[PDB]
RNA sequence: AAGUCUGGGCUAAGUGGUAAAGGAUGUGGCGCCGCGAAGACAGCCAGGAGGUUGGCUUAGAAGCAGCCAUCCUUUAAAGAG
């Protein structure tokens, strides 16, 4: 019997299990804990791991209702050319590299987020990513 | 209160006025209060 | 930019006697004596007063804006008056009139009474609330700080006198 | 003098490619409720053609330096013109007029219409497509 | 901090402080300068004090230009000795700055970044000072 | 491309009584010319932080003559930081 | 010590707690050595953890500094993590005003008794064993 | 002893009538520049949102400890603050 908490967070598709913040927020509630693990972790799945929150509603006799995304263009770019960081001191650090149409599947998941129903400008957009660890537009 | 001779902003809610001859500063924090002297 | 050349308002009612060193203010709620600046000019006319400055230069723009003011606080004062509340809390602080004389009961070992001066009256409504309110905009708002000052507020609690208003700012303790 | 005549020919240029452009209030709204508007006006209509919001000054010197009647409905106040012949509006403006009037109160009102050369009106513009 | 690799004489002689300065008058090198309004033997330990003010404003960027050399020395008697038995000892050295002088200047940093660290040098000098701009003026030198 | 500037011819007067008014001491010269001459420091300063010595500056003669010239040489007072002198010098056809 | 009293008065009284032993750990310790005048003091040698015995050793090297005797020559305090010293503090230097009837004027025999002093404060500070009192250990320790 | 002389101006500190770095919308006077019928400046009234907790670091660091990068649609506008 909690009250009607609206549920905007942070949380991970994949890091999943009741180690805070899965806890504190979630206080007031009383779901299926490993829901954001089973049902999250596994439909979007496709993708690969990483970080997407979640957006569930307590309603007073512990109901749960949630929705999801994508995992974060800084990971749709670990994929691309074998990272896990960025460049540490990139403007200059063209680690990896990435051509302007490899450079345009990363926005085929990512698309529905922005506003940009147009590849271009959410191909610069997952492409200054890009900058933010390094990894280069080719010619 | 801070008794100085150079009295100056410390934050940018700092606001400097005269008074009594001497330049004070005010603000909302009242560690940054000072009087010149 | 600029108050003092802003002409003043005048109602039919309130009426603005310019004297040596003075105007009176006179009004439906009763008479204030404002004053002002030698070389300042004071200008009555049809239902207008207006302040004139002899120079534009920084003391003559300095008394400019604030003997318009003065005027103008004293033209709201006969007539609509001013008033301030002041706002008790703390775990057993309470005001009471007999007078019309403040009892203040915040915590000392006495209760402590203030007298209202000329004018100013008192009204406690609730038992934690107190209203200050005369014709005089400075000393309502100078009584009305002496109130508070019985008792400032606590810097660890919700305790003494506010102004209605005042937000509660505190800071932890242990 | 200076940098928004860039955008005098902005509201000039998508002003002349038009006859029906109207005009209301957006401000009151969040950024959730303000791409509402914004993606519904795109969704009742063609090409991306909400509101162009731009200065009241200046959305008064394009309807006053390209004759367009001069939309002296409502100038002062906060205005962003729904450029609703820049899209295909008709009866979208109840797709607009609705909207608006349901999600908070009185979400994106209007105050003036040319109707294809001719000015419409205030509250009739909100029956001209109820 | 800065002194002459070598000289051909040990001790010199106070001499005048008389005059506008010489040359060094007009930014050669930088953007921005310091220069002085009032003369002084500025010391070593003065200009050392200014330079690592500025470097640690630049930490990370920026060039510094000191266009003022310590080459005078500076002697000084041992305490609690009476007067006579020869020149002191020199105990530092000192660059003698007339009014108009470039004593620093900066480049490779913004235009705050440049009268902030200037300010500060300042603070660290006997002798007030004021912050310019390379100029026209100092193109057409 | 050029800039203009209103310059006048000087005799007697004392330079510093002239620099005490607000203008700046000068001469303008080439190999067929030598004139004494002053311009306003304020109109002068303000044509040269952007002339400067690389930019034809024409000069305005008050018996309507107009004259190309390149700045040859300022001379600063060196205490005050600001210009005592200029050398305006007169273009031709070589 | 301090935690339970801590526990209290951060959440004004409400907070309880209960545990039960659960073994043993490893743990990333330092042994920390106290020398007072250059001789290792056992008494005080203790044992924290990196992130803190900095602070552990910048607070004991003071203590004990206030509170050793004085001496005929200035005494170092120190505390090593293993042949590294990472605090230090100083005791003085109790000292005669071997100046005290020199208004000659003649800077040399200011100098004369000066050296006299400075050379002995070396042979003392060489040869100087200084033992901290059971008072001083008391003082540290409580 | 001799003008409370005349005309204009500055100063408000008893400065005058005992001093410096520095502080500073004291106040008078000359100039210049940026921005202001794309209405500026100050007040209030909207909004100030997305990729994204940017990458690393780290117990945690999400504009906002330290780090290097500082890049996009939505955009009237909205910094990897
Ligand atoms: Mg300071
Ligand atoms: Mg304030
Ligand atoms: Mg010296
Ligand atoms: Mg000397
Ligand atoms: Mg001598
Ligand atoms: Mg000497
Ligand atoms: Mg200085
Ligand atoms: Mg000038
Ligand atoms: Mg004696
Ligand atoms: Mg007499
Ligand atoms: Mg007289
Ligand atoms: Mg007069
Ligand atoms: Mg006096
Ligand atoms: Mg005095
Ligand atoms: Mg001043
Ligand atoms: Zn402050």
């Amino acid at each position: 019997k909690k009250v009607v908490a609206v549920v905007k967070l942070q949380l991970p598709a994949g890091k999943a299990t009741p180690a805070p913040p899965v806890g504190p927020a979630l206080g007031q509630h009383g779901a299926n804990i490993m829901e954001f693990v089973k049902a999250f972790n596994a439909a979007t799945a496709n993708m690969g791991d990483a970080i997407v929150p979640v957006e569930i509603t307590i309603y007073a006799d512990r109901s749960f209702t949630f929705v999801t995304k994508t995992p974060p263009a800084s990971y749709l770019i670990r994929k691309a050319a074998g990272l896990e960081k960025g460049a540490h001191k990139p403007g200059r650090e063209k680690v990896g590299r990435i051509t302007w149409e490899q450079v345009l599947e990363i926005a085929k998941q990512k698309m529905p987020d922005l506003n940009t129903t147009d590849l271009e400008a959410a191909a610069r957009m997952i492409a200054g990513s890009a900058r933010s660890m390094g990894v280069e537009v080719v010619g | 209160m801070k008794v100085r001779a150079s009295v100056k902003r410390i934050c940018d809610k700092c606001k400097v006025i005269r008074r009594h001859g001497r330049v004070y500063v005010i603000c909302e924090n009242p560690k940054h209060k000072q009087r010149q002297g | 930019s600029r108050i003092g050349r802003l002409p003043i308002p005048v109602p039919k009612g309130v009426s603005v006697e310019v004297a040596p060193g003075r105007v009176k203010v006179k009004g439906p709620k009763g008479e204030l004596e404002v004053p002002v600046s030698p070389e300042m000019r004071v200008v009555v006319e049809e239902g207008v007063v207006r302040v004139e400055r002899p120079s534009d230069e920084r003391r003559h723009k300095s008394l400019h804006g604030l003997t318009r003011t003065l005027i103008a606080n004293a033209v709201k004062g006969v007539s609509e008056g001013y008033s301030k509340e002041l706002l008790i809390k703390g775990i057993g602080y309470r005001a009471r009139l007999v007078g019309r004389a403040l009892e203040l009961t915040v915590g000392f070992s006495h209760p402590v009474v203030v007298e209202p001066p000329e004018g100013i009256t008192f009204e406690v409504p609730e038992p934690t609330r107190v209203r200050v309110s005369g014709i005089d905009k400075q000393k309502v708002g100078q009584v009305a700080a002496n109130i508070r000052a019985i008792r400032k507020p606590s810097a660890y609690h919700e305790k003494g006198i506010y102004y209605a208003g005042e937000p509660v700012r505190l800071k932890p303790g242990k | 003098k200076r940098n928004v005549e860039l955008l005098a020919t902005l509201k000039e240029n998508l002003e002349r490619a038009q006859g029906s452009f109207f005009l209301v209030n957006y401000q009151g709204l969040p950024a959730k409720e303000t791409h509402a508007l914004r993606q519904a006006l795109k969704q009742n209509g063609a090409r991306l053609f909400v509101a162009k919001n731009t200065l009241i000054r200046l959305a008064l010197k394009e309807l006053g330096l390209p004759e367009l009647d001069g939309l002296q409905g409502p100038s002062a106040v906060v205005f962003y013109e729904d450029p609703v012949a820049a899209a295909k509006t008709l009866v979208q403006f109840a797709k607009s007029n609705p909207k608006g009037i349901p999600q908070v109160k009185s979400g994106l009102l209007q105050g003036q219409i040319l109707t294809a050369k001719d000015v419409e009106a205030l509250a009739e513009l909100p029956t001209m497509d109820e | 901090m800065l002194m002459p690799r070598r000289m051909k004489y040990r001790k010199q002689q106070r001499g005048r402080l008389k005059g506008a300065t010489k040359g060094g008058d007009y930014v050669a090198f930088g953007d921005y300068g310091l220069v002085a309004l009032e003369p002084a033997w500025i010391t070593a330990q003065q200009i050392e004090a200014a330079r690592v003010a500025m470097v640690r404003h630049f930490r990370r960027g920026g060039k510094i230009f000191i266009r003022i050399f310590p080459d005078k020395p500076y002697t000084k008697k041992p305490l609690e000795v009476r007067m006579g038995k020869g020149k002191g000892n020199v105990e530092g050295y000192v660059a003698v700055v007339k009014p108009g002088r470039v004593m620093f200047e900066v480049a490779g940093v913004t235009e705050e970044q440049a009268m902030e660290a200037l300010r500060i040098a300042g603070h660290k000098l006997p002798i007030k000072t004021k912050i310019v701009r390379r100029d026209a003026y100092d193109e057409a030198q | 491309m050029e800039y203009r500037l209103k310059a006048y011819y000087r005799e007697g007067e004392k330079p510093s009584a002239l620099r005490r008014a607000g203008k700046l001491p000068g001469v303008m010269y080439n190999r067929h010319l030598n004139r004494k001459v002053y311009v306003d420091l304020v109109e002068f300063d303000k044509v040269f932080r952007q002339a400067s010595i690389h930019h034809v500056i024409v000069l305005e003669l008050p018996d309507g003559q107009s004259l190309p010239t390149l700045v040859r040489q300022v001379n600063l007072d060196k205490r005050r930081r600001r210009p005592e002198h200029v050398d305006f010098f007169v273009l031709s056809d070589e | 010590y301090d935690f339970h009293d801590r526990l209290k008065s951060v959440s004004r009284g409400y907070a309880s707690m209960d545990y039960e032993q659960a073994g043993y750990r490893p743990g990333d310790l330092v042994k920390v050595n106290v020398l007072v005048h250059g001789e290792v003091v056992d008494a005080l040698t203790f044992i924290a953890h990196r992130e803190k015995a900095y602070t552990m050793a910048r607070a004991i090297v003071d203590k004990l500094a206030e509170v050793i005797p004085r001496q005929l020559f200035e005494v170092p305090i120190q505390a090593a993590i293993g042949g590294k010293i990472i605090a230090r503090a100083t005791v003085k230097a109790l000292r005669k005003d071997v100046l005290a009837k020199c208004y000659g004027g003649d800077v040399t025999r200011k100098k004369k008794l000066l050296e006299k002093q400075k050379e002995g404060k070396k042979r003392l500070k060489a040869i100087g064993k200084v033992e901290v009192p059971q008072e001083a250990f008391l003082a540290v320790l409580s």
